[PDB]
């Protein structure tokens, strides 16, 4: 609904970076795998983390 | 639910030890002890170091269900020699080569920067 | 200072790749699990909720509270609060946070782990506080409200270790490999037409050196250099991961040690 | 207490067919026209080619736990490279008016033909064998 | 086909012979025709063999007929099961197939017929508060007087 | 209508089904504080009170063995062959 | 409610073939890649070859790959998507090409002799779970013993249980019964 | 010169075409067009998805919170899948996803994964993996015809 | 006759809301009644 | 009433018959238990910690019929029990209970197990208990139910209990095995080059329970201490247990490490796969049962289990999309094995099309080409299979598991990875169902393999649209031919139960109806039960005649035909003597009526037939339990094995009246075992072959003697039931020529239908 805080798999903290990967992609252009290597989430199950997120809470947000 | 909780997996229940000992009917000289609130981390451990011991004719440990954390670990030795007394001179082993190692790394660590 | 050796080659405030040598593979493998699984750390583990006009469940929210790393540098000087006499909890074993949001903006207002505030006495012990590693000092995503959305909630934190929830784990990831070449045969390599062309190198194999096609396999050696990366997450730095892995477990030994003894 | 078949072999082949770590021999008795060795070993504790040649003794000491080295430190009732230690199946293949004994080693297996060891050869299980290079 | 015949030697061998195989069945007269073996003559149609042949080469067919059903899938079961069912279907000398209050209707058949019930079955003797006597049942127990 | 003692033509030997009950019926009685006939060397349960009775062979019953035409023979659980 | 997974519960891909939890694992306990990467999840092999679901296999491999380089992986069918080429693209990003990987126990951390196919591969929690299925009715003031649990109770020859199970607690009434006439006529 | 890894079409062996397919990939109805890679699957397997998918929990509508339904099942934390098919842009299925991108190893290891079973990480769990909110609602009349 | 399936009967049930694509599927669903 | 219901999983932890059962399910039964003082003392403990405290109790019951609630009651904490109250306490660890998977078709699908209680919410099992209850662990569930008296304890443990069904009536062999994992990795850890350190093996030694304590000595000691796999899982095998297999060019040296030889409780040569260790007929678990009985038999699966899964659990084992694919050569062979089938066709097409082509007799010329096709076609798939299978590597795990046993088969290999084939629906081809086409794609008037549903591709390279649409033509009428088999299955299977349910064996030996009316005059036709019938070869049936004389012959007053004298110690001694022969010409001419005999039962001459008492085993097991010397002549004299071997016979009894007529049934039930008897201990053999001595001899005897009594059916065994589930439950796994079979066939039959679908007359 909003990013996890932590990668399932390895606990790493990826709740944090969520503003910065949007950020990234739409103020700085970089393709997706690219920004996210630079949020430093270098292994394959972080990067799911980020990746495959959905923000449901965008839509969430604008009932009354 | 049905699901015991999670402390269960490090902490006694009310009347349980950390340690039984029993003696092995099977062969001389010979132990079984049975660990409570432990698993692997230790039971592989102590048992490795017993079989650098060469007074340790058996060593050999096994988490017998995944649901309890418990494991059991049997020590056969030497006519003279106490198993509990081989794990005695294996767990001061264990704490010696560590207590090494946590200075050998405190020391590599100020060699450093960042 | 001879016994098991170290061998740092990198350092960074978050991880630590090291080369343990002179060891048994079980020492290594159980350094490797305690600091995974037993390192004792501090989280948020009661949730007390005034109010939430939010549009996440509670539960989904306390969920995440438990989550946000807290920092823990002086947690042996918090006392598990099951081991204290406190009716319940208090200062010595608890820190106690706040958290009021209120979406006081017409666009959205998140709320971020910075909006927490202890609300109990510290004693100075350097435990509590949300940890905080973005360039803008936000932490960690919490919520989100639109104009008009309330949550207001007292948290608890507490000591405990993952193997009992791993929101207590201070470590993630750990690196762990040995015998990058393949010496000692531990690994039997599926392939289709050759071993070598369809396996990657470890980056691990320049530190050691390639074994030599004539040489005939080598029933004696053992395993005895390893190497490790631990990477921090940050509520305990990192090296402290380490000593305080070794250290938990040097523990664990003499309990046995002390029980025996009472024996 | 004894020892009780030795003699040298002439490798003709080694098959490791389909295994990796194991490999059967076909061996000869330089001596005699009649003996002959089929036989698995493990070529990467103990390597062998086409043509190289062996002492091969199987005997039957120097049945109570097994016990690390230690008494093995001085104690070698062995002087070789290569021991393995079976038990023999037999069919006493009592074959032409040659004999042939079997042996399993683990399920490495052996099999000798020949004649002059009948009252030599244990019926029974208790059998180590023995190899230099 | 093969055939598996003994050898003037002994062992068997294989032989083939041609083998003729129909779409229909005419039993009784077909086996009367000059040339074929009247005595090896078979049919998938165990009534036609009942009919013509009698109950016993019946039910000797309808095992075949069964046996083959089960093992053209691949599967074995012993004998006896088969061989069970394949005597009740025969046992009254021809091929029988084996394919608060309600009730009433069959009652009153019983009253008029003077209908005896074993009472050896599982139902009637819940009915009657006791054991059937089956297995466990098939026998009773009593109290040994005449021991020391 | 009863089958003298000699002439009795059914097998001597207990079957699992006779055994099940007779273990049964006993345990169903030392299990209700009936006098038991044999060493407790131990023993709490009453199934295998039970059997140590049948192995040594102090249990005082009868089988009745109906045959199909209501005549029946009667075996004692001492003479009857436990295999 | 909040319903945290639980042994039990069932779990599928997108290839026809669902399972329950059969237990749960912390991480440690895990086998693990040189990496310290984890699995979330671990099936079976012998789940697969006679279902002969390829699909879930080159699921798994496209979408390590996905993961990896963060592109969408192409899974529709009838293109020219192949293993080959996506293997391809897995070697580009340094990991053996068939999905495989080292791993290594968890308990001793010693490698494992045979390696290990590994990857993301999309898992639904699908409805319906150990709490809503339990039950366990024995009073105090499926599930149930039909025509066919008898037969086989009457098949092992039990006829004491199947008397037990199948009575009245509708008491067993005493009665006297003419033994010329068998009428409950008996005055007593 | 061909592919050896793709695999074999037929050729036009047709000049008389009246018309083509618009894709192939449309002969499949909404539910076997999230299964991935189908035409590597044998086909009962596709059919039996086809169901399973149908009990699946993910995010009926954005709008849960408000209706007030007998039973729902929304996943905490949806994920879109790594592997998706081009008929899902028009399904929603990204938006509204059912589905979690799970980490998974095929392997024998401990025995507690035989006969279609499986082993998940507690670890993972604890930190949401797969977990649910779940919801029932009871209701009920008043008074009537007395 | 909305309310009940009265008609030919199964023809109007209520609409599955399991997940987002099982309702399209319902919304999408045809039913034969009653020789291949 | 006191029966739960829920959710299965397998545990390896647990022993093959007990069953896990929460506790909270475990709080909810009970059952009643009688104060006396045996069990006062725990009675008092488990009342005191009351219903919601497993070992518990909910309620108690006094002298009066008063039923005291202990979670109400004012008095709860304060009972003081007497003798002959009753407690209603928890279920607790070893209380039978019985387990049931619906549908229950066969009655080791309601077994009695011993409890376990556990933490979660699933009841576990056992892997080995999945097959006969049809189970496995994706949402299944099972009932489990609580016996209420002492005497329903008693039936549940010594009839239904799970180790006394390993071995079953219905097909006389095993109905448990071990599976999947265990057998993966068994026959991995059994390879030639399997070798283990001390350290793995001093785990895996303790790992099983009853070990005694010895380590065992190393098949390698020379560099390096290392045991091989198969010694540590011998650890496993009991002692005394003799086992021995020939499979197609196994030797006593197997190159190859076939067969299987297993000598006192040690395997000699052979990797263990599922021919020995699956449930198999004359397998070890059939072995174990027999030779040692079920609870030890019961025990060997969890020891099997316990090692061979640690050993697995780090050894590991995987199985990913590398493993499906083939060669670049392979691939191009595959591409032409098919190229040549469609030419095959196109000619066979162009012959048809000229009008070239002949039919052959009732077989119109449209249906000879099709029969054609589809034959090339298949014989295409099939090669291009085969192809595959070959090249693949002995490390290729698909081909792992096959050879184990434990999962797949080559259809699998070669869809997967060569071809997946011609597509049928009802027998044929894909039929035009546009006017003269299959689909709108395809040009009308097109019989070639694409068109009419040939799937060229297998699934790795992925199928083509038409490919993919005809597949699941295909597919589809699977789905619905089950759905209807399910059906059609269960209605047989209760009627076969209805009309067979009262059918009971009778204390003289008669299977008869409620009516008391006759069946059957002996079950069978033997008086055995099914569950001690196994396959032996009858040796007098087969082989030359010369072949029969030499082995069976003794001729006392020849020199070439006598036993030589190093068989026998009287063998100087009887050397032309005369009245020797006399028994001897009496016991051939007994050989040679019996071959004659069962060449007339045989017409075929089929040698291997179940019957009861493994002579060969009774007498591997004398030749090891009297150490036997192949080299030293026996004692025994002519008149020991001749005159012994007729006296047996007289004791195999299955009828026991004394008058004629069950005379003579006891000699006609008793024949052709008989007939094995006295070809296996006829003198030359006994004296030649097996080298008895005469303690040896004897011991043979009288156990062939006891095992036989032990084969004999038990009176009040209900074989009407069994019969009928028997045939039903395997009649269920026909979940699948030109004749009407399978189930339609079966209805059919117990119909007794006037208008069959295929009749058909077979004339020679
Ligand atoms: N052990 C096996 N051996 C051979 N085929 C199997 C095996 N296991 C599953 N199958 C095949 O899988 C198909 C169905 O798979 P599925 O997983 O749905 O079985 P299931 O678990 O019994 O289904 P369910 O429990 O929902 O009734 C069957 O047609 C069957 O042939
Ligand atoms: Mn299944
Ligand atoms: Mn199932
Ligand atoms: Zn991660
Ligand atoms: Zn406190």
């Amino acid at each position: 609904m909003i990013v996890p805080v932590r990668c399932f798999s390895c606990g790493k903290v990826v709740g944090d970076k969520w503003e910065s990967y949007l950020n990234l992609l739409q103020e700085d252009e970089l393709d997706e795998g690219t920004a996210l290597s630079r949020l430093g989430l270098k292994r394959y199950c972080c990067r799911r983390m980020i990746l495959t997120h959905v923000d449901l809470i965008e839509k969430f947000l604008r009932y009354n | 639910m049905n699901a015991p909780d999670r402390f269960e997996l490090f902490l006694l229940g009310e009347g349980e030890s950390k340690l039984k000992i029993d003696p092995d009917t099977k062969a001389p000289n010979a132990v079984v002890i049975t660990f409570e609130k432990e698993d692997h981390t230790l039971g592989n451990l102590i048992r490795a170091e017993l079989l650098n011991d060469r007074k340790v004719l058996f060593a050999a440990y096994k988490v017998e269900h995944p649901f309890f954390a418990r494991f059991k670990l049997r020590i056969q030795t030497t006519e003279g020699y106490d198993p509990k007394d081989a794990l005695k001179n294996a767990c001061n082993s264990i704490i010696n080569k560590l207590g090494a190692l946590k200075t050998n790394f405190e020391t590599e660590w100020n060699l450093q920067t960042l | 200072e001879e016994g098991p050796q170290v061998k740092i080659r990198e350092a960074s405030k978050d991880n630590v790749d090291f080369i343990l040598s002179n060891v048994d593979l079980a020492m290594a493998n159980s350094l490797r699990r305690v600091m995974i699984a037993e390192i004792p750390t501090l989280a948020i583990d009661s949730v007390e909720v005034e109010t939430n006009t939010t549009v996440l469940a509670d539960e989904f929210i306390a969920h995440r509270l438990g989550l946000i790393p807290l920092q823990s540098m002086d947690i042996e000087q918090l006392e598990y609060s099951r081991d204290c006499f406190c009716e319940d909890h208090c200062d010595k074993c608890s820190v106690v946070l706040t958290l009021q949001a209120f979406g006081e903006s017409e666009s959205t207002t998140n709320v971020y782990s910075k909006d927490l505030v202890i609300v109990s006495n510290l004693m100075g012990r350097n435990i509590g506080h949300p940890i905080i590693q973005d360039k803008e000092g936000n932490g960690v995503l919490i919520c989100k409200l639109r104009k008009g959305q309330e949550l207001k909630l007292t948290c608890v934190a507490k000591k405990g270790i993952a193997k009992e929830h791993a929101k207590w784990g201070p470590a993630a990831a750990i690196e762990f490999e040995y015998d990058p070449w393949n010496k000692l045969k531990h690994t039997d390599y599926w392939y289709e037409q050759d071993s070598a062309k369809e396996w990657p190198q470890s980056k691990n194999c320049e530190y050691e050196d390639p074994p030599n096609e004539g040489d005939p396999f080598d029933y004696k050696a053992q395993a005895d250099t390893f190497y490790m990366n631990v990477e921090s997450v940050g509520s305990i730095p990192v090296d402290q991961v380490v000593v305080r892995g070794i250290d938990t477990l040097q523990k664990k030994v003499a309990s046995i040690l002390l029980a025996l003894t009472q024996m | 207490s004894n020892t009780l078949f030795d003699d040298i072999f002439q490798v003709s082949e080694v098959d490791p067919g389909r295994y990796n770590k194991v490999c059967r021999i076909e061996a000869a008795s330089t001596t005699q026209d009649q003996c002959k060795l089929t036989l698995d070993i493990n070529v990467e504790l103990f390597p062998v080619a086409a043509q190289d040649s062996l002492t091969v003794t199987i005997a039957s000491s120097l049945t109570r736990s097994w016990r690390p080295p230690q008494a093995g430190d001085r104690s070698l009732a062995d002087d070789y490279d290569y021991v393995m230690y079976g038990t023999a199946y037999k069919f006493e293949e009592v074959s032409k008016d040659l004999i042939a004994v079997y042996y399993s080693f683990g399920g490495l297996l052996m099999r000798l033909e020949g004649n002059y060891r009948n009252l030599n050869n244990l019926k029974q299980e208790n059998a180590y064998l023995l190899i230099r290079r | 086909y093969d055939r598996k015949v003994p050898s003037p030697t002994g062992e068997y061998v294989k032989e083939p012979e041609w083998v003729l195989e129909t779409d229909g069945v005419n039993l009784s007269e077909v086996m009367t025709v000059p040339g074929i073996d009247p005595t090896r003559i078979y049919t998938n149609s165990f009534i036609d063999i009942m009919e013509v042949l009698g109950i016993e080469a019946g039910r000797a067919a309808l095992y075949k007929e069964v046996y083959n059903v089960i093992a053209s899938d691949g599967s074995y079961v012993n004998y006896r099961h088969m061989a069970l069912l394949v005597d009740v279907m025969t046992t009254q000398g021809g091929l029988t197939s084996v394919t608060f209050e309600e009730t009433v209707e069959i009652l009153f058949e019983a009253g008029a017929s003077a209908e005896l019930d074993d009472c050896r079955g599982v139902s009637e003797n819940v009915i009657l508060g006791q054991m059937a006597p089956i297995g466990t049942g098939a026998f009773d127990v009593m109290i040994d007087e005449e021991s020391l | 209508k009863a089958i003298p003692k000699d002439q009795r033509a059914t097998t001597p030997y207990m079957t699992k089904y006779e055994r099940a009950r007779i273990l049964g019926t006993r345990a169903l009685q030392i299990s209700m504080n009936a006098p038991v006939f044999v060493d407790l060397e131990g023993e709490t349960d009453p199934l295998r009170i039970a059997m140590k009775e049948l192995a040594e062979k102090k249990i005082p019953l009868v089988i009745r063995r109906y045959l199909p035409d209501g005549s029946f023979e009667d075996w004692s659980v001492e003479e009857l062959i436990v295999d | 409610t909040t319903k945290i997974p639980q042994i039990g519960d069932k779990f599928a891909s997108r290839h026809g073939q669902k399972g329950t939890i059969g237990i749960t694992y912390r991480r440690e306990d895990m086998p693990f890649t040189a990496e310290g990467i984890v699995p979330d999840l671990i099936i079976n092999p012998h789940a697969i070859p006679s279902r002969m679901t390829v699909a879930h296999l080159i699921e798994c491999l496209l979408s390590k790959v996905a993961a990896l380089s963060g592109n969408e992986g192409d899974a529709s069918p009838f293109t020219d998507i192949t293993v080959e080429g996506i293997s391809k693209l897995l070697r580009e990003h340094g990991y053996q090409s068939r999905g495989f990987e080292v791993m290594y126990n968890g308990h001793t951390g010693k490698k494992l002799m045979a390696q290990i196919f590994f990857g993301p591969t999309y898992y639904q929690r699908l409805r319906h779970m150990v709490d809503d299925k339990i039950h366990a009715r024995a009073r105090g003031p499926g599930l149930r013993f039909g025509e066919m649990e008898r037969d086989c109770m009457i098949a092992h020859g039990a006829a004491s249980f199947l008397k037990e199970r199948l009575m009245e607690a509708s008491d067993a009434f005493r009665v006297h019964i003419c033994g010329i006439c068998g009428l409950m006529t008996v005055i007593a | 010169d061909v592919d050896p890894a793709k695999r074999i079409r037929v050729s036009h062996h047709a000049t008389t075409f009246t018309h083509c397919e618009i894709h192939p990939s449309m002969i499949l109805g909404v539910a076997a067009s999230i299964i991935p890679f189908p035409d590597h699957n044998q086909s009962p397997r596709n059919t039996y998805q086809s169901a399973m998918g149908k009990q699946a929990m993910g995010v009926f509508l954005t709008n849960y919170n408000v209706r007030m339904d007998t039973m729902a099942n929304i996943l905490y934390y949806p994920q879109k899948p790594l592997g998706t098919t081009r008929a899902m842009e028009y399904l929603k299925f990204r938006e509204l996803p059912a589905g979690q991108n799970a980490i998974v190893a095929i392997a024998c290891y401990s025995g507690y994964n035989q006969e279609d079973s499986m082993i998940m990480n507690q670890s993972s769990i604890d930190r949401g993996l797969f977990r649910s909110l779940f919801f029932r609602s009871y209701m009920d009349q008043e008074k009537k015809y007395g | 006759a909305l309310a009940t399936g009265n008609w030919g009967a199964g023809v109007s049930q209520v609409l599955n809301r399991y997940t987002y694509s099982s309702t399209l599927s319902h919304l999408r669903r045809t039913n034969t009644p009653i020789a291949k | 009433d006191f029966s739960a219901r829920t959710v299965i999983s397998g545990d390896p932890n647990l022993e093959l018959d007990q069953v896990g059962v929460p506790k909270s399910i475990a709080k909810t039964l009970t059952y009643p238990e009688v104060v006396t003082p045996y069990n006062i003392d725990r009675l008092t403990q488990l009342v005191r910690n009351g219903p919601n405290e497993h070992p518990g109790a909910k309620y108690v019951i006094r002298d009066s019929g008063d039923r005291i609630d202990l979670r109400y009651s004012k008095r709860a904490g304060d009972i003081q029990l007497q003798y002959g109250w009753k407690v209603e306490r928890h279920i607790m660890d070893n209380d039978p209970v019985l387990f049931n998977r619906q549908p229950s078709l066969h009655k080791m699908s309601m077994m009695a197990h011993r409890v376990k209680v556990i933490p979660y919410s699933t009841f576990r099992l056992n892997l080995s208990v999945t097959s006969p209850y049809n189970a496995d662990f994706d949402g299944d569930e099972m009932n489990l139910h609580v016996p209420q008296s002492e005497e329903t304890r008693a039936e549940l443990s010594q009839l239904c209990a799970v180790p006394l069904q390993i071995v079953s009536p219905q097909s006389n062999k095993p109905c448990m095995g071990i599976v999947q994992d265990t057998l993966c990795g068994i026959r991995k850890l059994t390879l030639r080059d399997t070798f283990i350190e001390l350290d793995q093996v001093l785990n895996m030694l303790y790992w099983v329970p009853d070990w005694d304590g010895v380590i065992p000595t190393p098949a390698i000691i020379k560099p390096k201490p290392l045991w091989s796999g198969k010694q540590i899982l011998s650890v496993a095998i009991p002692n005394g247990i003799h086992l021995q297999r020939f499979d197609e060019g196994t030797t006593l040296l197997s190159p190859k490490d076939n067969g299987m030889l297993i000598i006192d409780g040690q395997i000699i040569f052979g990797v263990v796969e599922k021919k020995t260790v699956g449930s198999s007929n004359g397998g070890l678990i059939h072995v174990v049962t027999r030779e040692k009985g079920p609870q030890v038999c019961a025990k060997l699966f969890g020891n099997i289990q316990k090692v061979v899964n640690f050993w697995l659990l780090h050894n590991g084992f995987s199985t990913g999309i590398g493993d499906t694919i083939a060669d670049g050569p392979t691939m191009r062979e595959i591409t032409e094995t098919i190229a040549e089938a469609k030419k095959k066709v196109l000619d066979v097409t162009k012959e048809a099309q000229a009008n070239l082509l002949t039919a052959k007799h009732g077989m119109t010329l449209r249906e000879s080409f099709e029969d054609n096709v589809v034959r090339f076609l298949n014989e295409a798939r099939d090669k291009a299979g085969r192809l595959a299978e070959v090249n693949l590597k002995d490390l290729n795990n698909v081909k792992q598991m096959v050879m184990a046993g434990s999962k797949g088969s080559f259809i699998n290999i070669a869809q997967m990875s060569a071809c997946v084939g011609q597509q049928s629906v009802e027998g044929k081809r894909i039929a035009f169902g546009f006017v003269d086409r299959t689909l709108p794609h395809f040009s009308k008037d097109d019989y070639s393999p694409e068109s009419k549903g040939f799937v060229e591709n297998s699934y790795l390279r992925g199928l083509t649209p038409q490919e993919f649409f005809f597949h699941a033509m295909g597919g589809r009428e699977g789905l619905i031919d089950t759905a209807v088999k399910t059906a059609e299955t269960g209605y047989i299977q209760r009627r076969l139960v209805k009309a067979l349910e009262d059918i009971m064996v009778h204390y003289d030996n008669t299977t008869r109806n409620s009516l008391g009316n006759v069946i059957q005059f002996i079950y069978g036709e033997d008086g055995m039960d099914a569950a001690h019938i196994e396959k032996q070869s009858l040796d007098t049936i087969g082989g030359s005649d010369a072949a029969f004389e030499k082995r069976y012959r003794v001729d006392l007053l020849n020199t070439d035909h006598t036993l030589d004298p190093s068989l026998l110690e009287s063998g100087s001694e009887i050397l032309g003597d005369l009245k020797l022969q006399v028994l001897l010409d009496e016991e051939y001419k007994q050989l040679v009526k019996d071959r004659k005999f069962l060449r007339e039962v045989f017409v075929d001459g089929e040698a291997n037939w179940p019957l009861p008492v493994n002579i060969r085993r009774i007498i591997q097991n004398a030749q090891q339990t009297f150490h036997i010397d192949h080299t030293k002549p026996s004692d025994l004299t002519i008149k020991d094995i001749v005159l012994g071997v007729k006296d047996l016979q007289e004791n195999l009894l299955v009828l026991r009246g004394k008058n004629e007529i069950i005379q003579n049934a006891q000699r006609d039930a008793v024949t052709l075992f008989c007939c094995l008897l006295r070809s296996r201990l006829a003198t030359r053999r006994v004296l030649q072959e097996y080298r008895l001595t005469k303690q040896a001899f004897d011991w043979v005897l009288s156990n062939i003697e006891a095992q036989f009594l032990r084969s004999v059916v038990h009176p009040g065994e209900m074989v009407g039931v069994l019969a009928a589930q028997s045939i039903g439950e395997p009649a269920t796994q026909m979940t699948l020529k030109k004749v009407t079979s399978g189930v339609p066939r079966l209805k059919e039959i117990l119909n007794v239908a006037k208008n069959m679908k295929t009749p058909s007359l077979t004339v020679y």
